């Protein structure tokens, strides 16, 4: 699929650090 | 249509490979490297209002957003848009202060490991109203109106350790029926009342439950279609009832659901569909608006009905064929795209990259962002508009007042609130305090071409003086 290659081409480097890193305070 | 609300958004916050960064500094780097006028209490953090009337400030840990108020809900749209332009654009300057930090910022509600913030709506309402109509009416729209609102999540439960895709990224978080919190036991419906008008005439509605939204159908949707189940509301137009057993479990089944087959049990005895519950009280809403109106309706209230019913028969057909609307179904498609090319487990690494970096800020990286720049989803207002909210106020409230002075006299603007304006005057060793208390005066028809012709504060606070109920109140 053509927009796959699109998201592909932007995605975050690193996954899965990116992803056990992204760590937020609660809010409301 | 026409009913003062407005959207306030957390944005998710993250500076990589800073390990001496905090979220408050961050936070305040974002705020006070956009911008204005300070906010008016009467920590102080990072907190100043702008000149299309909004505020940006720092709300502990996050940096948010609050829309001026609106009188409808492409307004809403508009202004909230607006917001993310300049969330985008303040993290780009704030990569120019000494300290040199990327930050980015994310237009979600959770980091799926237990933590969520909030995207609230306002609505002002009748005092009048009385509040076990509110409630008894609006938990069973709040419980089903995600098959719509929501935003989408890769992740099942609070701490995301169930695998599996739900409608909303709230959901997980709501505890309790009424109440007071916004940070924990989650209230379905918020019971805190402060107007920043006259308590005597209006309430402010709380909602805490909806998913920030990144596609402008789903905002419009969210608070077109709220605004006019609480007219039925005020005019007490509903006379069935629509209460479910177990209201929680039943938010947190149909946000598990996303077949939209889960059956709510209503007390009457009936069961329905999520979508099913939904179009009752569109059907309800279509008659409220004949009955009252007639030939009278207004195209918007128009408009909210007919993409309203729409959406909800093609989320019943089949729901895939709202993939240039809906976030949850433009984000599944994504998810469901990369399932199927490479055989993926809802556990996938990558499932959960596409879940967050679908609300990234920047035009260039953020998901949603880059379907919009490929033509893929449909917009309702044009950049253009956009960016004029981020500096120009709305024409028919009091923040055209606010957000004109702060353009206009700025350097003698001590600070800012919704229902007021302190000026500091050259000369003077007392502050002036304009107040502006009812939400609809204070409008370019009311001080517009006062505006324009004073050349000064001076001049400004000179020709207000004793003319403040009329002019603001
Ligand atoms: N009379 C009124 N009626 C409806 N909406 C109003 C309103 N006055 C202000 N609003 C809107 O409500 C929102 C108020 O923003 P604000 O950030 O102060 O909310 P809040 O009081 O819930 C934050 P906090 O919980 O930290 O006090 C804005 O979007 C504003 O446009
Ligand atoms: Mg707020
Ligand atoms: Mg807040
Ligand atoms: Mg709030
Ligand atoms: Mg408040």
């Amino acid at each position: 699929d053509a927009i796959l290659d699109e998201i592909d081409d932007v995605l975050e480097e690193n996954a899965e650090e990116f992803v056990r890193s992204y760590i937020q305070k609660g809010g409301q | 249509m026409h009913r003062v609300m407005g959207i306030e958004t957390e944005y998710g916050i993250s500076v990589p490979h800073q390990p001496n960064a905090n979220a408050m500094a961050a936070s305040s780097q974002v705020v006070n490297a956009y911008a204005q006028a300070r906010w008016d209490f009467e920590l102080g953090l990072a907190n100043v209002i702008l000149t299309n009337g909004a505020r940006l400030y720092v709300d502990h840990a996050h940096p948010e957003y609050s829309t001026p108020e609106v009188t409808n809900p492409r307004d809403a749209v508009l202004w909230d848009k607006a917001g993310e332009r300049i969330m985008a654009e303040a993290a780009r300057r704030a990569a120019d202060l000494p300290m040199g930090w990327t930050i980015q910022l994310y237009k979600n509600n959770t980091d799926n490991k237990g933590a969520s913030y909030g995207c609230h709506e306002n609505y002002l309402m009748n005092r009048s109203t009385p509040f076990a109509d509110i409630v008894r009416h609006l938990i069973p729209f709040f419980v089903t109106r995600q098959v719509f609102c929501g935003a989408g999540r890769v992740g099942i439960g609070a701490d995301g350790r169930g695998e599996g895709f739900q409608l909303s990224q709230r959901a997980d978080f709501f505890e309790v029926e009424v109440g007071l919190e916004t940070t924990l036991k989650r209230p379905i419906i918020n019971t805190r009342d402060e107007p920043h008008a006259d308590p005597e005439k209006y309430r402010r509605l709380h909602v805490i439950i909806g998913d920030a939204n990144m596609s402008e159908i789903a905002t419009y949707l969210k608070l077109g279609t709220t605004a006019l189940v609480l007219a039925m509301i005020e005019d007490g137009f509903l006379s069935q009832d629509f209460s479910v057993e177990s209201p929680v479990g039943a938010l947190r089944a149909v946000s598990h659901d996303p077949t939209l087959r889960y059956q709510l049990r209503l007390h009457d005895g009936r069961r329905l569909t999520a979508v099913q519950l939904q179009m009752e009280y569109l059907e309800q809403a279509r008659k409220y608006v004949e009955d009252r109106f007639g030939t009278d309706v207004d195209d918007m209230t128009r408009d909210v009905l007919d993409r309203w019913e729409t959406t909800l028969v093609r989320l019943a057909d089949d729901p895939m064929q709202l993939s240039r609307d809906l976030d949850w179904v433009a984000k599944l498609s994504i998810l469901e795209g990369y399932r199927q090319r490479e055989n993926l487990p809802w556990s996938a690494h990558k499932l959960q990259l596409v879940d967050l970096q679908y609300h990234d800020v920047r035009p260039d990286r953020g998901l949603y962002n880059r379907l919009v720049a490929r033509g893929r989803m449909n917009l309702l207002v044009d950049e253009a508009a956009v960016r004029t909210a981020m500096h120009e106020p709305p024409n028919d409230t009091r923040a055209y007042f606010r957000g004109r002075c702060l353009a206009k006299f700025g350097a003698e603007i001590a600070a800012a609130s919704w229902d007021s304006v302190i000026f500091d005057l050259p000369g003077r060793d007392s502050l002036q305090r304009v107040p502006t208390l009812e939400p609809l005066r204070g409008t370019r028809a009311h001080v517009g071409d006062l505006l324009d012709r004073c050349r000064s504060a001076t001049e400004l606070v000179a020709a207000l003086t004793g003319g403040e109920n009329l002019y603001f109140q």
